[PDB]
């Protein structure tokens, strides 16, 4: 009944998250002219298992300066958030048809920043604390543009129902109508998901590991997997928003093939984009955001509200 | 001395002291410190290891090139001993398991192997042997810790005529499972000790004082046969440990005089976990039992090694238990425990 | 037309390397299936290409 | 049988750890650059586990590359204790092995053994980049011949 | 002769500003960066498949000292000790003694692997090409002691390789 | 036997390029803007 669908959703999501470590080290290498993880497992099919098993068998360190109460809620607050965020995704017929799904996705996206904020406080180290402090301030600054991009896009779509996305985007991809906002949206995804040029914390040398500065194997599994988990989905959210497929009621297989391929290709570009650009300095993040990204997004929201009024093109919410 | 056994050097790492101290079961606490002392002036300390080489890896840094010669051995195998002490001019026993194992009956860990290594060493052609007994070693005591210690103590005494048997008191150190133990009732519960502590007086001793005792016993020729007892500087009634330890760690003091009846149940339940018996039924009455004076046998004080007070060095083991808010607190902020002693 | 030609070359790799068992062995032992000419075998059983 | 069960678990844990080490770079001298060629595509190491996760907390094996100095002595050491177990250290090159070309010098401790328990020694000045890949591989097989769960069963 | 580097001047005309404005808004040099990496993705890798594939070397490679022997069988080292004097790390420890036959032979030849630097000076020292650096690098160890080589290990290394290093000095003594 | 050390051929070697030869690829500045606006108008319609 219902529960068997719950595991049938989150469990394949979780197992895909573990494997994404492989391609991060492999397709980068095949672009870096390296080989990527190949020796362990046929074609490196078993490296994520080897990666995940020691993290669940290595010693879980709790620094004496770390509050154990805060040390344990945060990794749960992060991973669980990523999984429950998947429930309104419109996989043919979504598991959760929340008519306010767009707000629902955005609301707990803001809830994500408590995961880093508490971890930075829990770790309680001078370098660690500032690293999280000037990490949360980045994520919150990128949500204002995130909301405005969303608000403009579904204004032409209709209501906030995530299932309506496939109805408005019937004949033409929505990107053809909001491509100036699509790249506006795509870079915003690159920043909330904590990936280069906004890797920042998880940067292997930017903040050595940022949210994982003192946070090693054991509980660290639920803090380096969650960021990669949001990567597949927030790209998939872009796939639904701007690259919507077709859904035949008598054959939902077509939209499963099309959406999965589209979101997998986007994640390739997401892994493509780390291996081609440097890291923004902290001031450059705000300079790019508040003074170039923020004004442009406002102007585009100016345009996308009048255009349905301009051409009598208001969408039906029902 | 033998042609190459003759000592040489200023007591450095690459100085030969001529003492070949094959220590038995050095992969824990006192073994770690004695080899550290043994390797300081330079000595071929052949350590028969039985666990994974990884856990024995940390003994390597305290020895010069070609000094810490780890050797595979097994307790049951008769030839296992004979190979590791064949050329050792001195043998320092350290075998023994403070907790219990199904394959290792508590008789063995203080009777079988200690007798199983004392006779081979005397057959090999050694000069000395040091088997570590307990300061309270007494078979008639209800302590299987004491019951197995005493019978094994006289067996090696009977087997080895020159068996310099050492009977230290409750030693304390970084991994003594005595201080870090007594800090652990806060984690476990409300200090389920017996009679609020006003029934037991013990005399803890700092491990380096103990370890310096054996090596000083090595150079001392008259130590053969004589049964030295390693005793701390001052005794301590059991309650004073509990409040002082909870003070030098800044832990919430929650004492509770739980009688021996229910405290014996929690011993077996701690052994229930089939990975390590945190507390055993032997450890139930182990702490309730007090330390006898034992004044006739000579101590380390006349051997040249003085005794360091417990309150002099507590956070060196207990700063780990100190929370972040109070990790910086030293002895001075904490009152000294009542020295119930001689 | 090159796609099937390269795919045909891939099939020759499977057939040349001991068919099924040979290809599976070298993939799970050497992590490669490149078929190559034989130079010989000195004394042990270690084959070189 | 029980020994079979503990053998299968031992293989599963050992195969995971040996195949996916996460080394942390502690290069100090020319021994760092040649290992740093193992990162170069010629002798790629990320082909088998050893990856860029770095983050000395998230590290299994530490490679001490280059000469070790007395003023470097404590800061390197405190890194080793903070490194969670299973921790193994790789001695890179003649200088880190036993002091090498500066053995008779005042600002270098002869070898890393005086500081950390060295599990593997790779000779060279500097060792060839692929020779370390062999050293990592032989360390990998060293983990393969480990009996942690077996030795626990005997106890 | 010399040359500036950052002396390009931006043109202010309508055409030039349009390309720069287009570049800023429509990220093109960023896409150019993307194209560079993507073209490299479809570029074949150069990852040598160790141990099955091994990196190239030259007949002059230096490593893993090994005393040689004359075609008759007697070892080459006559204890001329030029290698000891030359050795810039003093890793060599040689003690001589008159052998029962009468000719010299080193009774003690220890070269400390973790004091040596593989500079290749020692082969250039002894005029009897006694000690040479072989082609081995596959002698990584797990205990510091086995690195401390002696005369017996050195001879065993020499007898082990010999044939490989026999051709190496045959194809290189012309250069020397 | 005369000198046989490693020598370049009498013609030396092939002239090796060393200039900065970044190939200017792209589209006209107005063309990029025009095609961007054109897709928007088509999408709006
Ligand atoms: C009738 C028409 C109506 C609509 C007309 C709208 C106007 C015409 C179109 C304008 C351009 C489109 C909107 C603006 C886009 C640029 C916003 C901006 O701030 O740019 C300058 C900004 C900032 O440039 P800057 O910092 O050098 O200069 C800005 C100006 N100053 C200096 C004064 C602040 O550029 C960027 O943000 C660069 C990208 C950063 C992120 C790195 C990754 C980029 C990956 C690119 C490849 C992948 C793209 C994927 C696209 C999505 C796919 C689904
Ligand atoms: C099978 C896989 C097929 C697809 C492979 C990837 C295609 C995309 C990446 C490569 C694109 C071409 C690369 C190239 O020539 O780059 C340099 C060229 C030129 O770069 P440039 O920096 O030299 O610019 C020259 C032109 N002026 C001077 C006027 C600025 O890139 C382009 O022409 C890019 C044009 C499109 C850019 C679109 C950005 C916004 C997208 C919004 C969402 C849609
Ligand atoms: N306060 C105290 O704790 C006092 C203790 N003692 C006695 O001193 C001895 C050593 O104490 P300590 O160093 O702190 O103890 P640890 O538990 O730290 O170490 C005990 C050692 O004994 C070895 N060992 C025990 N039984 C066997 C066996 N059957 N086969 C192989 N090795 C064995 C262990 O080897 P492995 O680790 O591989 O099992 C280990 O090296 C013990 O007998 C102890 O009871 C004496 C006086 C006071
Ligand atoms: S061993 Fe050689 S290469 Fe390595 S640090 Fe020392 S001198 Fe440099
Ligand atoms: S290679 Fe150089 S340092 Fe090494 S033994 Fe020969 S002369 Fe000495
Ligand atoms: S230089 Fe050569 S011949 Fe002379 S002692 Fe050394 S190895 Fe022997």
């Amino acid at each position: 009944m219902f529960m068997i669908n719950i595991l049938s959703l989150i469990i394949p999501i979780l197992l895909a998250v573990a494997f994404l470590t492989l391609v991060e080290r492999k397709v980068l290498g095949y672009m870096q002219l390296r080989k990527g993880p190949n020796v362990v497992g046929p074609y490196g099919l078993l490296q994520p298992i080897a990666d995940a098993l020691k993290l669940v068998t290595k010693e879980p360190l709790r620094p004496g300066t770390s509050s154990i109460s805060m040390f344990i809620i945060a990794p749960i607050l992060g991973l669980s958030l990523a999984l429950t965020m998947w429930v309104p995704l419109p996989m043919p017929y979504p598991l959760i048809n929340m008519n306010l799904g767009v707000l629902f996705m955005l609301a707990m996206s803001s809830l994500a920043v408590y995961s880093i904020l508490w971890s930075g406080w829990a770790s309680n180290s001078k370098y660690a604390l500032i690293g999280a402090l000037r990490a949360v301030a980045q994520t919150i600054s990128y949500e204002v543009t995130l909301a405005i991009i969303l608000l403009s896009v579904l204004l032409m779509n209709g209501s906030y129902t995530l299932s309506t996305l496939i109805t408005t985007q019937e004949h033409i991809w929505m990107i053809f109508t909001s491509w100036p906002l699509a790249m506006m949206w795509f870079i915003s995804t690159l920043a909330e998901t904590n990936r280069a040029p906004f890797d920042l914390t998880e940067g292997e040398s930017e903040l050595v590991s940022g949210f994982n500065v003192e946070y090693a194997a054991g509980p660290f599994a639920m803090f380096f997997m969650a960021e990669y988990a949001n990567i597949i989905m927030m790209n998939a959210f872009t796939a639904i928003l701007f690259l919507g497929a077709s859904h035949d009621p008598h054959t939902p297989e077509l939209y499963t093939i099309n959406f999965v391929l589209k979101t997998l290709a986007l994640t390739i570009t997401f892994l493509w984009i780390r291996a081609s650009y440097p890291r923004f300095r902290y001031d450059q993040l705000m300079h790019l955001l508040w003074k170039s990204f923020l004004p442009l997004t406002l102007a585009l929201c100016m345009w996308h509200i009048s255009l349905p009024i301009m051409t009598a093109s208001i969408p039906p919410q029902s | 001395l033998h042609h190459a056994l003759i000592p040489h050097g200023k007591g450095g790492r690459s100085s030969v002291s001529g003492i070949v101290a094959t220590v038995f079961g050095a992969t824990g606490f006192l073994g770690r410190y004695v080899v550290n002392h043994l390797g300081r002036m330079g000595s071929q300390v052949i350590v028969p290891y039985r666990c994974e080489p990884y856990d024995t890896m940390h003994l390597r840094p305290m020895g010069d090139l070609g000094q810490i010669i780890f050797m595979e051995w097994n307790g049951k195998d008769k030839d296992s001993i004979r190979k590791v002490v064949e050329h050792s001019n001195v043998v320092i026993n350290l075998v023994g398991r403070e907790w219990e194992t199904k394959n290792f009956d508590f008789e063995d860990v203080f009777v079988k192997i200690p007798h199983a290594i004392a006779q081979v060493s005397k057959e090999a052609g050694v000069e000395k042997l040091i088997h570590i007994s307990h300061l309270n070693a007494d078979i008639k005591s209800p302590s299987r810790y004491l019951r197995s210690k005493a019978v094994g103590e006289k067996e090696v005494r009977a087997a080895f005529p020159e068996a310099t048997i050492i009977k230290p008191s409750d030693i304390f150190g970084r991994e003594d499972r005595f201080l870090n133990y007594f800090a652990s009732m806060r984690w476990f519960g409300g200090v389920p000790l017996i009679s609020l502590g006003k029934e037991t007086v013990k005399q803890p001793v700092y491990i380096v004082d103990v370890s310096k005792g054996i090596i000083n016993a090595i150079k001392d020729p008259d130590a053969k046969g004589k049964t030295f007892a390693f005793v701390g500087p001052n005794r301590y009634l059991l309650f004073d440990l509990v409040q002082y330890i909870f003070a030098v760690a800044y832990r919430p003091f929650l004492p509770y005089p739980l009688p021996h009846f229910a405290y014996r149940w929690v011993g077996r339940l701690f052994e229930v976990s089939p990975f390590e018996p945190w507390t055993t039924r032997d450890k139930v009455e182990r702490v309730h039992m007090s330390d006898m004076t034992l004044p006739h046998l000579p101590g380390l004080e006349d051997l040249g090694i003085q005794a360091t007070p417990l309150e002099l060095k507590a956070i060196e083991v207990l700063r780990r238990h100190r929370t972040y808010r109070w990790l910086t607190s030293e002895m001075e902020d904490v009152k000294p425990a009542k020295t119930v002693n001689i | 037309m090159e796609l099937v030609q390269v795919l045909r070359r891939g099939l020759q790799q499977v057939s040349g390397h001991g068919g099924l068992r040979g290809y599976l062995r070298v993939l799970f032992r050497a992590n490669d299936v490149r078929v190559g000419t034989l130079v010989g075998e000195d004394k042990y059983g270690n084959k070189y290409y | 049988r029980g020994e079979y069960v503990v053998a299968k678990l031992d293989d599963l844990v050992n195969w995971a750890r040996r195949s996916s080490l996460w080394p942390m770079t502690f290069g100090l001298a020319c021994c760092a650059v040649e290992m740093m060629h193992m990162a170069a595509p010629r002798y790629d190491m990320d082909r088998f586990g050893v990856v860029f996760r770095a983050s000395p907390r998230q590290s299994d094996v530490m490679i001490v590359a280059g000469t070790l100095t007395n003023k470097m002595a404590p800061a390197l050491r405190k890194v080793y204790d903070q490194m969670p177990e299973p921790r193994y250290v790789v001695s890179m090159g003649s200088c880190a092995n036993g002091g090498g070309y500066y053995h008779y010098s005042y600002s270098v401790v002869r070898g890393c053994d005086r500081i950390v328990p060295v599990d593997i020694y790779v000779p060279g000045c500097p060792p060839t980049a692929e020779a370390l890949l062999y050293g990592i591989l032989q360390l990998q097989r060293k983990i393969k011949r480990e009996k942690r769960l077996r030795i626990w069963y005997r106890r | 002769t010399y040359k500036f580097v950052n002396m390009r001047e931006p043109s202010m005309d309508m055409k030039s500003v349009t390309d720069r404005a287009a570049q800023t808004l429509l990220w093109t040099e960023l896409v150019r960066g993307l194209g560079m990496t993507l073209s490299y993705l479809f570029r074949e890798p150069a990852t040598i498949n160790y141990p099955f594939e091994k990196g190239p070397l030259s007949p002059r490679f230096r490593g893993e000292h090994a005393l040689r022997r004359y075609p008759s069988g007697e070892e080459r080292c006559i204890a001329c000790k030029l290698c000891e004097a030359v050795c810039p790390a003093q890793a060599i420890t040689i003690e001589a003694e008159p052998r029962a036959d009468g000719s010299r032979r080193t009774t003690r030849y220890d070269i400390d692997m973790t004091k040596c630097i593989y500079c290749g000076f020692c082969q250039e020292a002894c005029p009897v090409d006694a000690i040479v650096e072989g082609p081995n690098f596959e002698f990584s160890t797990e205990t510091h002691e086995e690195l401390l080589y002696n005369k017996e290990k050195l001879l065993n290394n020499g007898d082990k390789w010999e044939a490989e290093i026999a051709a190496n000095i045959q194809a290189d003594y012309l250069y020397r | 036997s005369k000198v046989k050390q490693d020598m370049p051929p009498p013609g030396g070697y092939g002239p090796i390029d060393y200039k900065r030869n970044l190939p200017r690829r792209g589209l006209s500045g107005y063309s990029m803007f025009a095609v961007g606006i054109g897709t928007l108008l088509f999408g709006y319609w």
